[PDB]
């Protein structure tokens, strides 16, 4: 209770250090545009849902937009790999927003098979396909490349970070759709896996006037 | 995991000629093989990878050419500095596995050793004992031989021997034999000879010394 | 100016655990993985594993699977290897390569119960003023030290042409070795000649000039 109170500032901090992190130049991309989406679907669901807990209205519009966005990226990232060119989906910056805007109202005009099954039924395979056909390439590479020099293993971990974010939101909201507090847990797990996995590490940990390893 | 034989093992080429070692793996590494050289007293210097792609800096007389399951490092016009142990490595799959490396020596012209023997430096003597050193130097063939003689007598008890690999310039062989003794051990004898017997001659090369006038 | 620095000499008691480092400096650490290959005395190379500094992937070799654990340092631009529960057979030279391209220096790790003991450079000068050559060959035997290795230069690196140094042979749980040298008789007793020696395992450097002789011998 009064002990778990420290769990809200967690859904009001980590999700803001992120929104601001995105809102730096280099951090602005389609991927970090949808991950920055699950920020308002964790902060709003913490400064508007967690506090008072219309209250059951934004409780659905929040969780039905998550496993929906998770369905988005899983496909976006795919279209990025299946693509004949470089790794970075074609969803333009504006059409990412226009596509972003339509994920909320449809999340508002919205069921476990509509707002949960459907979005997780495909999202797990559109990604499965990906995490898989991302391996064939991973080393269809030149072995010599990297040891004699004179998509790579890096972007292979970027799908590891996006590979657990989609892999934690499943074991957190499944036992519920099959415990209502376990689902809230994925509110301080994303900005937590982004530290020891993706670039965010420095992006936001050093934004707080150089955290620690700032050549301390 | 993936055995990779490598003939030859031992090998003697004279300057100018083209020598060649051949490496044949168990699997089928897609030309994902490399060739390097281990020189005594140094870290291995890599010459080729991707079965033929010379590393940057490696002299243009080195040549790697195989494919699929059998390759071969080769050099035309063998240069004197080209003495050592070349090994082939495959990085096609885990675990990376090395060949056994063949070793190449250069046949030189027969040359006897310049032998020299030193008595125990006063310094050590004072310390507590005495070791005597004889140096059988710059000689070819590699097969050399020594026997210590003391007061006419003769013995091989407690002698520490060691030979070197083929020298760079002289492309010759040199050996060091020491008969570690004691201040006392040493003090009980007057004459001390070092007899080297090398193909070069039939008469042992010899060097002696007495512990008195000295 | 490309290089991966290494310790060169590492002593450890049986059952303990050493942690070799390798400070690469001359390229972009995270652009090449770096493997660690062990090469025991005598001859032979056995890959211990490969860690890609840039990502994190550390593919170990089954054998050293649980024995060693690779690790990199993006900042320091140096990498490491954790070797636990060392044994008499874990002793050998450990190489830190940059993917088989450029090799490291080496770290003469030795797992032993033995106590370190530095050398004893003694100088060997010609016996009885035997002016029997256009040249001369003196030397300096370094006796009893441990563990290996021992750098042995002459004239502080200055002299090179005609200097031999023989491989440390053991003898009663203690290393002994020696380096001889030839120069023009027209030079030595005339111009100074020293023999340097180094025993890292004890951080011991030593110089030893060669005074002609007792004038009597």
């Amino acid at each position: 209770g009064i002990v778990m109170s420290l769990i809200v500032l967690a859904i009001v901090f980590g999700n803001v250090l992120v929104i601001t992190a995105i809102a730096f130049e280099r951090l602005q991309t389609v991927t970090n545009y949808f991950i920055t989406s699950l920020a308002c679907a964790d902060l709003v669901m913490g400064l508007a849902v967690v506090p008072f807990g219309f209250w059951t209205s934004i409780d659905v519009l929040c969780v039905t937009a998550s496993i929906e966005t998770l369905c988005v990226i899983a496909v976006d990232r795919y279209f990025a790999i299946t693509s004949p060119f470089k790794y970075q989906s074609l969803l333009t910056k504006n059409k990412a927003r226009v596509i972003i805007l339509m994920v909320w109202i449809v999340s508002g005009l919205t069921s476990s098979i509509v707002s949960f099954y459907v979005p997780l039924v495909i999202m797990v395979f559109v990604y499965s396909r990906v995490f898989q056909e991302a391996k064939r390439q991973l080393q269809k590479i030149d072995k010599s490349e990297g040891r004699f020099h004179v998509f790579c293993l890096k972007e292979h971990k970027a799908l590891k970070t996006l590979g657990i974010i989609m892999g934690t939101f499943t074991l957190c909201w499944l036992p519920f759709f099959i415990l209502n507090w376990i689902g809230y847990v994925n509110s301080g797990f994303n900005p937590l896996i982004y530290c020891r996995s993706p670039d965010f590490r420095i992006a936001f940990q050093e934004l707080l006037c150089l955290r620690r390893s700032s050549l301390k | 995991d993936i055995k990779m034989t490598q003939s030859p093992s031992s090998m003697y080429a004279s300057l100018g000629e083209r020598v060649t070692i051949t490496c044949k793996a168990s699997q089928d590494i897609n030309s994902y093989l490399s060739w390097f050289q281990q020189k005594p007293g140094k870290s291995p210097k890599t010459l080729i990878y991707r079965a033929n792609r010379l590393v940057d800096g490696v002299p243009s007389r080195f040549i790697g050419t195989g494919s699929g399951q059998d390759y071969s490092l080769t050099i035309s016009s063998l240069d004197y500095a080209d003495m050592g142990i070349y090994y082939c490595l495959q990085y096609d799959e885990f675990p990376y596995t090395f060949g056994g490396g063949t070793k190449l020596e250069i046949k030189r012209a027969d040359a006897a050793p310049t032998v020299s023997i030193f008595p125990p430096s006063s310094e050590q003597l004072t310390s507590g004992g005495a070791s005597v050193v004889c140096f059988l130097n710059n000689f070819y063939p590699k097969d050399i031989n020594v026997k210590w003689k003391i007061d006419g007598s003769e013995r091989q008890n407690g002698v520490l021997n060691s030979w070197t690999d083929q020298d760079s310039k002289d492309s010759t062989y040199s050996m060091s034999s020491t008969l570690t003794l004691t201040k006392d051990e040493y003090e009980r004898h007057n004459s001390y000879t070092c007899e080297a017997t090398h193909k070069t001659s039939t008469s042992p090369i010899v060097k002696s010394f007495n512990r008195n006038e000295c | 100016e490309v290089q991966l620095q290494q310790s060169g000499a590492e002593l450890a008691r049986p059952g303990a655990s050493v942690k070799l480092s390798c400070k690469a400096s001359g390229y972009i650490f995270t652009d090449y993985y770096i493997n660690w290959v062990r090469q025991r005395t005598g001859q032979g190379f056995e890959w211990i594993g490969e860690i890609y500094p840039g990502s994190g992937n550390i593919d170990y070799n089954e054998r050293f699977k649980d024995k060693a654990t690779l690790t990199a340092d993006k900042s320091s631009s140096t990498a490491y290897m954790q070797l636990s529960s060392l044994t008499s057979e874990d002793s050998a030279v450990y190489f830190c390569v940059r993917g088989f391209g450029y090799w490291g220096q080496g770290t003469t790790l030795t797992v032993s119960s033995a106590k370190t003991t530095p050398p004893s450079v003694y100088p060997l000068a010609p016996g009885s003023a035997a002016q029997t050559n256009s040249a001369v060959t003196l030397g300096c035997l370094v006796k009893g030290y441990f563990p290996e290795p021992v750098t042995v230069t002459w004239n502080s690196g200055s002299l090179s042409s005609g200097v031999h140094t023989f491989p440390a042979v053991l003898q009663s749980d203690l290393y002994t070795l020696s380096s001889s040298v030839t120069v023009p008789s027209s030079t030595w007793p005339s111009e100074t000649v020293t023999c340097n020696v180094a025993h890292p395992a004890s951080s011991t450097k030593v110089d030893k000039k060669i005074v002609p002789r007792d004038c009597g011998c």
